This record gives structure tokens, sequence and C-alpha cells, in this order.
């Protein structure tokens, strides 16, 4: 009656398409709707906007749908699945497509995305909630939620990787406007463009149809496994959700003093790294000048954070979690001041993204290790929990998945309002300038914001939650 | 709106120069790249831009002709012309789109290096002892340096032919096709006074 | 600079449909804007990226992926018969083409000839006239006093609103001495298989 080991291999496989999907979209939506969708900066913070933040208004909502699904003959979770996957995959191969249409591009774009953002909801939503469905004891549930932990990284060193290795293979010609019309005098006949084998937009559309392509069908491969390899048990014991007692559970947990602070840090922490993961592929290519490299600096960062993760791991079982938590987001602080003070050393950008892997790493591993030390003082303190961390983290992705999209929205409109040119050559002052704030002031002002939260937190690591942990011998 | 307001039609001489103005209203005339053109009975030509918060762009044909000035404390952009003689033609201001590169409005003043200010003459071309149903009449106006306006009688079968430069003065001409002719004038309106209205004999 | 150009300066276009041509000298990447100029009106901007209009008219398309772009009328009208204009903005020095539309209509040429009259010769001059007032395509006008010649200023009108046909004026100026060797012909060669010459002794 135990877990099979291949059937917690299928249910972790099939979470991949999700962070491959959300890691190409987070770090190439942006450019493909600025120079490779030739939209205007104002339609696509519009699109980026809109899409997050129906990302987050359909999280809870296909929550409570999911909550009323009866018992089908194929499961509670995998109807939701199968019918989700090929809407899904049509709309995200959609998304990257480019319609010729005379007017109304953005809203092509608009409807493609809020379309996969809901699909993808129906797909993962039931998916997360399958870890409850797939085995009745706890021990399992774990094993299978950490072999899904670590494929979800895997996944998105994947996605990362394909997207950027297949668009970045076919490059494609760049506007020169007038600060690009430095020479006039001189004259400078330097003809090499053309003794080349010349690439063109179209070829860069083909290459993201390409990579949208193969994600699609990673996607379509991995529900297959996750449809044939996991089998829901249909436990005897179920739980109703209790909608206003899952409200009035959210204002506990709103209202108590670690978790809230827990919040407040990592939310602040994940939205200065998804700015950066948002504005830093245009920061390579029109202020680190690497126009074609930028899909390398891109695949180290994600490198760095897979080989730091094991690095912070060991830090947090041997140095506590306080410093950890306290080094791990602020080590990202210098890189980012010295990627924009300098000029554009491509040793210094890659030491730096090493540097910021590693951040991301901490960043995005250490607060799951903080989590059972403010759990078990949450049980101690409120002795009745029923779904408390469920609604904690709904809490989290909701907010960051509203001001993340808030945030690239305001930040692809600064660049409108700064000049920035549809696939120029090079951007004007106004527009590097605002790429230089987008990476060294916004995040390092929210690093700051999370570090400050994270200062205040009456845990203090084990030395009362141990404590509370005694309490929890107990009880 | 986002619209553009020039200067009058400038008529400089040979030697002299001319700055022509182009007031912007309905946006921020220091976040776009205001541009200057040039239409000479032909396509349009390209003279220069200008940031009015920083940088002048010229092309290489224009470069020591124009000089372009932005007064941002008016929301003004200047294009100063230097030695004429063939840059009598039409400019038009638009200010650019600050991603795409084209022009989404535009302006229009006139520019016409010349030299002198005459009096038309004007002489009753008229049939040379011919008739067959319908005739043709005419009148040549000869040695102006304005814009004419030439009526006829309240007869609409008149085709004014454009204007042309011999010299330095303008010729014109006229045509009315009467089938029947008791009575016709030409009647000319110029802007230096001058409205002299000559009658059409025979032979 | 990158060569942009127009091959019909004037077309011909009734109702239906009619399709302007632009043609780049470099791969600008669908960076062309089209632009309708009116006569006595400054451009306005239709088209731009190749495809997209600017609050223009459904009839008003774009179409073109490298080197070669086109502009489609789903269906011309009376303002529809203006000047059009391809820009690029793939590179920083912008250049144009030129084209305008016109009306299709039938044939059929005209001729007159008017000599100078007393008051023109009585302040030295003389001025001999000749008047080419309906016909549609292309004419020209040839003054032969013995031999042709070469002293004469032509101009032109636009296309009638009515007729849809084009005119022609072209005066010889000749001085009270060179008025000496007598008649005067204009001849005209339109799509007619013969030039028609009027003459004045
Ligand atoms: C000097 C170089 C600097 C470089 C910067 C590049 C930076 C950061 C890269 C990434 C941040 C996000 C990638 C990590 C994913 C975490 C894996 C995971 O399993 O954790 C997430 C889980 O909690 C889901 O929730 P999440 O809210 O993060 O979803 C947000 C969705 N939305 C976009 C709409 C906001
Ligand atoms: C090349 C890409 C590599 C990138 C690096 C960025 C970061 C390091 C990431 C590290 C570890 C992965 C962290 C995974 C986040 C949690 C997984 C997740 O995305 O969470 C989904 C949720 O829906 C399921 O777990 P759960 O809700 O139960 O959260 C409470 C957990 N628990 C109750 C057991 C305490
Ligand atoms: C170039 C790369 C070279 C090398 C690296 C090899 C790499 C593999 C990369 C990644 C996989 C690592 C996954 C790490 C997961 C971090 C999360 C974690 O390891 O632990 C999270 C903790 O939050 C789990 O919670 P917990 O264990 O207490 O379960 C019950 C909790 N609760 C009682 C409240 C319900
Ligand atoms: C991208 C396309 C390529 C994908 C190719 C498919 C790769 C699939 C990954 C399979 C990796 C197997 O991973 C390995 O499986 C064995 C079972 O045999 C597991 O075996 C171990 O865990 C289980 C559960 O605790 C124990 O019962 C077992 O005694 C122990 O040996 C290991 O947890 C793991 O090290
Ligand atoms: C992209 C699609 C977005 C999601 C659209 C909603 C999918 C359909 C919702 C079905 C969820 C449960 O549906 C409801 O379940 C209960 C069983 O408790 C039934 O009783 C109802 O008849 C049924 O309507
Ligand atoms: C578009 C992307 C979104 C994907 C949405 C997918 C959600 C799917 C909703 C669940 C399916 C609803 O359809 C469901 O089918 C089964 C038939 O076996 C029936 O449901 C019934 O199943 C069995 C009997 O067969 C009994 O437990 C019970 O009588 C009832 O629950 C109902 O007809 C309907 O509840
Ligand atoms: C499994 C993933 C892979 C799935 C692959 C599916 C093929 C996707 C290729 C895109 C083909 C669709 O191409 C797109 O079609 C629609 C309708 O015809 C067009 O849309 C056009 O027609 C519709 C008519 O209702 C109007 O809204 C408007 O005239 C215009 O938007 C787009 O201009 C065109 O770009
Ligand atoms: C393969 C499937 C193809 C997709 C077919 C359906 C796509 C519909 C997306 C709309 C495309 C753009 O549609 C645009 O919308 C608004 C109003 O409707 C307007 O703006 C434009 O007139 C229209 O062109
Ligand atoms: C193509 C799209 C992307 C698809 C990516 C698929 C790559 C699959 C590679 C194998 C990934 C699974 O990796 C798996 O991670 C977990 C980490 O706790 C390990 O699981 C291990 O920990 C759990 C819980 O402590 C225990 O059951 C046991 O100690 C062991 O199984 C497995 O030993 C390992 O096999
Ligand atoms: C664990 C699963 C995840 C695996 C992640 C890694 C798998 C894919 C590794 C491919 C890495 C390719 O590494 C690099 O990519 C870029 C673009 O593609 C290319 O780079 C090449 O072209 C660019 C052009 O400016 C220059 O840097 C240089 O000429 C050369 O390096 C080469 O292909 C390769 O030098
Ligand atoms: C589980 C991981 C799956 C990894 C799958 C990776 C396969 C990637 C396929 C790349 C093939 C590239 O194919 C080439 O791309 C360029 C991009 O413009 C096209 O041009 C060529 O016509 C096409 O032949
Ligand atoms: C598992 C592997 C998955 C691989 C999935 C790969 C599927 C996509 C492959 C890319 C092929 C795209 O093919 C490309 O499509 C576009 C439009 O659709 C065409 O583009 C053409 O259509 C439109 C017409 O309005 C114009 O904008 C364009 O100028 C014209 O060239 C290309 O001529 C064609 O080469
Ligand atoms: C065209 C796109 C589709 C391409 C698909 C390519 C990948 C296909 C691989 C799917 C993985 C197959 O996984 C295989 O399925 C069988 C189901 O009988 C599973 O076998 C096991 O399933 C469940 C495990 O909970 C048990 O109830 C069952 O008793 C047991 O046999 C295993 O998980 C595995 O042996
Ligand atoms: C919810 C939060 C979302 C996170 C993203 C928010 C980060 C802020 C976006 C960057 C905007 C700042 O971008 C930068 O600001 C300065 C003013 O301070 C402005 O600077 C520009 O305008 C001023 C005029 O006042 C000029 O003197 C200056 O020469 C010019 O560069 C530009 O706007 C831009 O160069
Ligand atoms: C926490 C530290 C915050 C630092 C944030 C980065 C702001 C740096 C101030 C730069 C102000 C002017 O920025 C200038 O932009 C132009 C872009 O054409 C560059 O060229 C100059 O090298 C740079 O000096
Ligand atoms: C989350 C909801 C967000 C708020 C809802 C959106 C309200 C605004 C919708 C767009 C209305 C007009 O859109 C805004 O106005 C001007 C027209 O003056 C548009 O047009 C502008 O860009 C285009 C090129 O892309 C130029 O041809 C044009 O000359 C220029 O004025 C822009 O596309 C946009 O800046
Ligand atoms: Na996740």
């Amino acid at each position: 009656s135990r877990l099979s080991v291949c059937s917690k291999l299928c249910y972790a496989i099939g979470g991949a398409p999700y962070q491959i999907t959300g890691c190409a979209i987070g770090f190439f939506l942006q450019i493909y709707l600025l120079d490779v969708a030739l939209l205007d900066p104002f339609y696509a913070s519009i699109i980026l906007f809109v899409g997050r933040a129906w990302d987050a208004v359909t999280d809870p909502t296909v929550g409570f749908l999911v909550s009323r699904t009866p018992w089908t003959r194929f499961g509670r979770m995998m109807p939701w699945i199968v019918l989700s996957t090929p809407f899904a995959v049509l709309c995200y191969f959609l998304i990257w497509y480019v319609p010729s249409v005379d007017q109304g591009k953005v809203v092509w774009y608009l409807i493609f995305y809020c379309c996969f953002q809901t699909l993808q909801t129906c797909f993962h939503v039931p998916y997360s909630a399958l870890t409850m469905f797939i085995s009745t004891e706890q021990k399992e549930r774990d094993s299978a939620t950490a072999y899904r932990m670590t494929v979800e990284v895997l996944g998105t060193l994947i996605g990362t990787a394909i997207q950027g290795q297949i668009v970045g293979m076919a490059n494609a010609p760049c506007i020169s406007t007038e600060i690009d019309l430095q020479s006039t005098g001189l004259e400078v006949a330097p003809d090499v463009q053309i003794t080349d084998p010349h690439v063109s937009l179209q070829d860069l559309r083909n290459a993201y149809m390409i990579a949208s392509g193969v994600i699609c069908a990673i996607y379509v491969v991995c529900a297959v496994v996750l449809f044939l390899g996991v089998k829901e048990q249909k436990d005897t014991c179920r739980v109703r959700t209790e909608p206003m007692s899952f409200f009035q559970g959210i204002c506990m947990v709103m209202g108590h003093g670690p978790y809230a602070k827990l919040v407040m840090g990592f939310l602040f922490t994940s939205l200065a790294f998804m700015l950066l993961e948002g504005n830093f592929a245009l920061f390579c290519i029109y202020n680190l000048g690497f126009r074609n490299d930028f899909q390398n600096v891109l695949l180290v960062i994600m490198l760095s954070a897979t080989l730091a993760i094991p690095f912070w791991q060991w830090f947090l079982t041997k140095f506590g979690k306080k410093t950890a938590v306290y080094i791990g987001t602020t080590s990202v602080v210098p890189f980012l001041i010295s990627v924009v003070l300098v000029p554009s050393s491509l040793a210094v950008t890659y030491i730096a993204s090493f540097a910021a892997g590693v951040s991301v790493a901490a960043a995005f591993l250490l607060p799951w290790s903080m989590l059972p030390d403010v759990v078990d003082d949450f049980k101690v303190q409120n002795p009745e929990s029923q779904g408390h961390e469920a609604i904690f983290y709904s809490f989290y992705v909701f907010f960051t998945k509203f001001a993340s999209g808030v945030s690239l929205g305001v930040s692809t409109l600064s660049l409108d309002f700064a000049g920035y040119v549809t696939r120029g050559c090079t951007q004007p002052g106004e527009v590097k300038l605002t790429l230089k704030i987008l990476v060294s002031a916004a995040p390092i002002v929210l690093i700051i914001i999370g570090l400050l939260i994270f200062i205040s937190y009456p845990i203090n690591e084990e030395k009362r939650q141990g404590n509370r942990k005694l309490l929890n011998e107990q009880r | 709106a986002s619209k553009l307001e020039l200067s009058g039609p400038a008529e400089p001489r040979g030697s002299k120069s001319a700055q022509i103005t182009c007031k912007a209203k309905g946006f921020p005339e220091a976040r776009f790249w205001v541009f200057w053109l040039f239409q000479r009975a032909a396509a349009l030509d390209w003279p220069a831009a200008n940031f009015s918060g920083g940088p002048v762009q010229f092309e290489s044909r224009f470069q020591g002709n124009a000089s372009l000035k932005g007064s941002q404390a008016q929301a003004n952009a200047e294009l100063n012309i230097g030695a004429l003689g063939s840059s009598t033609a039409t400019y038009r201001c638009g200010w650019k789109l600050a991603n795409g590169g084209f022009f989404p409005s535009w302006g229009g003043a006139n520019v016409n290096g010349a030299a002198g200010a005459k009096a038309p003459a004007v002489y009753p071309v008229e049939i040379s002892g011919a008739g067959t149903g319908s005739v043709t009449l005419g009148c040549l106006v000869k040695g102006y340096n304005a814009k004419p306006n030439l009526t006829w009688p309240g007869a609409s079968g008149a085709l004014t032919f454009p204007s042309e430069l011999n010299g330095a003065l303008w010729n014109l001409a006229s045509a009315v096709t009467g089938s029947g002719f008791p009575s016709a004038t030409c009647a000319v309106g110029f802007g230096a006074a001058t409205d002299v209205d000559k009658k059409v004999a025979a032979a | 600079a990158l060569d942009i150009n127009s091959p019909e300066a004037e077309k011909n276009a009734k109702g239906a449909r009619a399709r302007i041509t632009c043609n780049a000298g470099n791969q600008v990447g669908s960076a062309v804007a089209w632009f309708n100029q009116r006569p006595g009106d400054p451009a306005s901007l239709l088209t731009y990226w190749a495809a997209t209009e600017k609050g223009v008219a459904g009839k008003q398309s774009a179409q073109g992926a490298s080197t070669k772009f086109s502009m489609s009328s789903a269906g011309p009208e009376a303002p529809s018969l203006s000047s059009y204009w391809c820009l690029l903005f793939e590179k920083g020095a912008f250049s144009f083409g030129g084209s305008k539309l016109n009306p299709r209509e039938g044939a059929g040429p005209q001729a007159s000839i008017l000599p100078p009259s007393a008051d023109l010769n009585t302040s030295g001059g003389a001025a001999v006239v000749c008047f080419l007032p309906n016909w549609y395509g292309n004419i020209t006008v040839q003054w032969k006093t013995e031999a042709p010649q070469s002293q004469a200023n032509m101009s032109w009108p636009g296309q009638a609103g009515a007729n849809a046909a084009y005119a022609m004026a072209a005066v010889l100026a000749i001085t009270k001495g060179d008025y000496g060797p007598g008649s005067f012909t204009c001849n005209a060669s339109n799509r007619g298989t013969g030039p028609f010459a009027m003459s004045l002794n």
C-alpha cells in the first residue's frame, strides 16, 4: 500500500511544465512583446500586468471550484488536468505567435495570456491538491513533495535552457534611431552585416514558435506521465473546505506575529527577485550589451542557483537560519551595485551572474527552512489549527502574483515613458537609466524592506522554537 | 490634442537666412524628437531631428545649411536655414513616436527664396480668326511675384494653369471654352492691388 | 542612407481595389510607415510597422515582410485619390519614395493656338500660347516656326473633378525682333496616332 517510487517520479514530473512555462514567460515575455511582437511598451505593460493579476485572481477561484469537484471514475483532480492540458498548450503556443492583424494585437496577447493563465491554474491547483490524494500516509506525501520541489528546480533550469538556446540561436536585425546617427562626417562604411548567414525578424519569430512548440510537447508528455503514473486513492478522510472558516483562519494567520513577518519578508524578497527576472533580459541586452549572449547569462544564473541550493542547505544546517537569511538576500546587493557601476565587462557580469544565482537559491530556499519553526510556534499559540499553512501559502502566492504583475507593468510603463526604441540597436540614456534603476534601486529597496521585516522576527530561529517544539511534545 | 503651430510663409532672398518656428502642444516637447522635413514639388526630404532636451542630429546634405534649436521654456522648435537659392519648398515639423521611428503629427510652412515684387501684366489672348461650335479664349498673367487669383464673371469652364518661373517672375494662363461669345472679360486678383479686368475682343 | 522607391509615381485607379508598392534598398525588417498627403495639407500617418493602422478607415491596409511592401485600399473613394509616401524607420537617416492615385477615364486630346496680343506687342514682347485643355494621359508639345524650338515654358494642372481629364499650357516667349520668320505651329502628340497641329501666320 506504499506509494511507489515510479508513482512519485510521475507526480514530480507532472509539475515540471508549470515551472518550465513560468520561467520561460517570466524571462522572455517582456522582450518578446517589445522586440519580437513589436508592440508599444504601454500595451506590453498592460499585457504583463493583466496577465499576472489574472494569474493571481484565478488561483483562489479555481481552488474553490476544485474544492467542489465530485469524484468521477477518473478521480477528483485528474479530469481537470486532462481537460485543461490541450487548451493550455494551445493558448501557450498562441502566446508567442504574432498575428497578422491591422489593429488590436494587444487584445490578442491579452486574451491568450489570460486564457493560458486560467488553464495553467486549472492544471496546477488540482495538481497541488493531488498530494493529499495520492497517499494517506503523511510520510509518502512528504517524499512526493521532495521529489516535486526537486524536479520543479530541474524544470525551471530546463525551461530556461530550452527557451534561451532556441530563441537565442536565431537573431534578427535591430532599429537604428537618431541616437545611433553619431557619425556623418566620418562616414564609416564597414558593410560586414551582409557577409553573414543573414537572419531576419521572421527567423526570430520562427525560433520563438519552435521554442513554444518544444515546451508544449514537454507539457503534453508530462501531463500524460502524470495521468498514467499517478492514480488517486479516494481516501475515506475528506475534510470540508469551510470557506468561512478559511477566511477566519486567514485573518488569524495574518494576525499572528511571526507568520505575518515571514510573509512580508518573503513577499518583498521574492518581489525584488521577480522584478530582476522581469527586467534583467533587457538590462543584459541594452545596458550590458549582450544582445546575443543574454541567454547564456540567464543559464549561468540558473546553474548557479542549482549548485547553490545544497550549499545553502549546508549553511542553514551549520550556521543557523538567522545569519543565513540575513546574508542570502543581501549577497546580490553588492553585485547589483557593481553591474550598473562598471562599463559592462564580461567577466564581471559572469561573476555577478554566479553570485546572483547563489542569492536566488538562498532567497527561494531559506524561508521554507524557516517555515517549520513558524508552524510549531503557531501550533503552540493556537491549538486549533485546520489548514493554516495552505492559506498562508495561498496568500503568499496571490500577493506575489499580483504585486509582481504590478511591478512588471510599472517597469514597462517607465520604459515607455523613457522612450524605449522598439528593437533598437542602442537605447537612449533615459531608457538605460531606467533599466539601471530597475535592477539596482528598486530590487535593493525591496530587499532592504524584506531584511528589515526579517530582523523583527520574534521566533529567533530555534532558540525559542525548539522550546515551542518542547511544547509540541507537551501537546 | 497633440498639434504643431508653425510660422507663416516666408519670402527671403538669395543670400539671407530664414528661421521657421514650430510650437508644440498636447505633449511634453522634451520627451520626443521633433523632425524637420523638406518638400520641393517632389518627395519628402529629411533635413534633421532635434531632441528638445538634448542633442541634434542632421542629415549630411543639410549640415551647414540647417540649424535646429529648441526652446523648452516655450515648447518651441526652430529651423534656421542659412544660404538659400534652391531652398524654396515646404518644411514640416513633426514629433516622432518615442518607440517606432515614424511621424504621427506633422506641420507645414512655405519658404520662397526669390527676389522682387512686381505688379502682374494682363494680356487678353484671343482667337486668330476661326470658329467652329465652341471656341476657346484665354488670359495671360505675366510678371508678378506673389499668389494671384484669376476669376471669370460667372462662367465655369475655366482651367487656370499653375504659375511658372521665368527669370524671377511668375507666369500664368487661363482658358475658357465658351460657346456663345457676346462679351467676356478676364478679371485677376493680386495681393499688391492691381485688380485689373480686361475684356477679350475679336481678332 | 537607405533607398526607398515607389515604382509608379502615378497610378490610374477606379474603385474596386488598388495596391501601391514600395521597394527598399535594404532588408528593413517590416519597419515601413505609410503616409497620405492631400494637396495643401501635410502628410497624415496611415500605417506603421507595415501592418498597423493609426485611426484610419478599414480600407487602408498594408502588407510586406522584407524589401517589398504594399499598401492596399479595400475600395478607393474620392478622398483616397491623393498622394502616398512610404517611409523607413529601420535606420536613422529616414527616406521616402512618393506615389499618387488618379481616376480612370477615356481618351481624346485637344489643342488651340493663340497669337500674342496687341498690348504685349506694345510693351516689347510676344508670347504665343498653346492650350491643350482636355485629354487623359501624357502629352508633349513641339513649337515649330521652321524648325523645332526649345524656348517654351510649360505648365500642367492636376486632374479635373468632373471631366477627370488633364490640361496643358505651353507659352513660347519671343521678342519683337525675334518675331521675324512668321508662322508658328504648336504640335501635340497624344495617344491618337497623329500629332494635332494648330498654326498661325
Ligand atoms: C546580477 C544578476 C541578477 C539577476 C536576476 C535573475 C533573477 C531571479 C530569477 C528568478 C525568480 C523566480 C525563479 C524561482 C522560482 C522558485 C521555485 C518555486 O518552487 O517557488 C515558487 C512557488 O512558491 C510558486 O509561487 P510564485 O509566486 O513564486 O509564482 C509567481 C507567479 N507570478 C509570476 C504570476 C507572480
Ligand atoms: C535553475 C532553476 C533553479 C533555481 C533556484 C531558485 C531557487 C531554489 C529553490 C529551491 C527549493 C524549491 C522550493 C520549492 C517551493 C515549495 C514548492 C512549491 O512550489 O510549493 C507548492 C505548494 O503548492 C506545495 O507545497 P506546500 O503548499 O505544502 O507549502 C507548504 C509546505 N509544507 C506544508 C510541507 C511546509
Ligand atoms: C550546476 C548544479 C550542480 C549541482 C546541484 C544538484 C542539485 C539539485 C537541485 C535541486 C533540488 C533541491 C530541492 C531542495 C528543496 C528545498 C526545500 C526543503 O528541503 O525543505 C523545505 C521544507 O519547508 C519542507 O518542509 P518539511 O520537511 O518540514 O515537511 C513538512 C512541513 N510541515 C510540517 C510544515 C507540513
Ligand atoms: C528529460 C528526459 C530524461 C528523463 C529520463 C528519466 C529519468 C527518471 C529519473 C529516475 C531517477 C531515479 O532515482 C532513484 O530511484 C530509486 C529507485 O530505483 C530511489 O531508490 C531509493 O529511494 C526509495 C524510496 O526511499 C527506497 O525505497 C530505495 O530503497 C532507495 O534505493 C532513489 O530515490 C533515487 O535515487
Ligand atoms: C476546460 C478546462 C477546465 C477543466 C474542467 C474539468 C472539470 C470536470 C468536472 C467533473 C466532471 C463532471 O461530470 C460528472 O460525470 C459523472 C459521470 O461519471 C457524474 O458524476 C457522478 O459520478 C458517479 C456516478 O457515475 C457518482 O459518484 C455520482 O452519481 C456523481 O458524482 C456527473 O455526470 C458529473 O458529476
Ligand atoms: C498544441 C500547440 C500548437 C497549436 C498550433 C495551432 C496553430 C496556431 C497558428 C496560428 C494560426 C491562427 O492565425 C490567426 O487566425 C485568426 C483567425 O483566422 C486571425 O485573426 C483575424 O481573423 C479574425 C476573424 O474572426 C478577426 O478577429 C481579425 O480579422 C483577425 O484577428 C489572425 O490574424 C491569425 O494570425
Ligand atoms: C523534461 C521536463 C523536466 C523533467 C525533469 C525530470 C528529471 C528527473 C530526475 C530525478 C528527479 C527526482 O529526484 C529525486 O529527488 C528526491 C529528493 O528528496 C529524492 O528522494 C529522496 O528523498 C525522499 C524524502 O526525503 C525519500 O523518499 C528518499 O530519501 C529519497 O527518495 C530522490 O532520491 C530523487 O530521485
Ligand atoms: C540539466 C539540464 C539543463 C542543461 C543546461 C545546459 C544545456 C544546454 C547547453 C548549451 C550551452 C550553449 O553555450 C553557448 O550558447 C550560445 C548560444 O546558443 C552559443 O555561443 C556562441 O555564439 C555567441 C554569439 O555571440 C558567442 O558567445 C560565441 O560565438 C559562442 O559562444 C554557443 O551555442 C555556446 O557557446
Ligand atoms: C516537438 C517539436 C515542436 C516544434 C514546433 C514548431 C512549429 C512552428 C515552426 C515554425 C514555422 C513557422 O513558419 C512560418 O510561419 C509564418 C506565419 O505563420 C510565415 O510568415 C508568413 O505569414 C505572415 C502572413 O501574414 C507574414 O507576417 C509573414 O511575412 C510571412 O512570411 C512564415 O513564412 C513561415 O516560415
Ligand atoms: C504523445 C505524447 C505522449 C507520450 C508519452 C511518453 C511518456 C509515457 C510514459 C508514461 C509513464 C508510464 O508509467 C507507467 O504507468 C503504469 C500504469 O499502468 C504505472 O504502474 C503503476 O501505476 C500505479 C502507481 O500508482 C499503480 O496503481 C499500478 O498498479 C502500477 O502498475 C507506472 O507509473 C509506470 O510503469
Ligand atoms: C510598485 C513598484 C514597481 C517597481 C518599479 C519602480 C522603479 C521606478 C522606475 C524607474 C523610474 C525612474 O527613471 C528615471 O527617473 C528620472 C527622475 O527621477 C527621470 O529622468 C529623466 O527625467 C528628468 C526630468 O525630470 C530629466 O532631468 C532626466 O535627464 C531624465 O533622465 C526618468 O523618469 C528616468 O530616467
Ligand atoms: C489595466 C487597465 C489599463 C488601463 C486601460 C487602458 C486605457 C488606454 C488604452 C489605449 C488608448 C490609447 O492608447 C494610447 O494612446 C495613443 C493614442 O493617443 C496610442 O498611440 C500612440 O502609439 C502609436 C504607435 O503604437 C502611434 O501611432 C500614435 O501616434 C501614438 O499616439 C498608444 O497606443 C497609447 O499610448
Ligand atoms: Na511551484
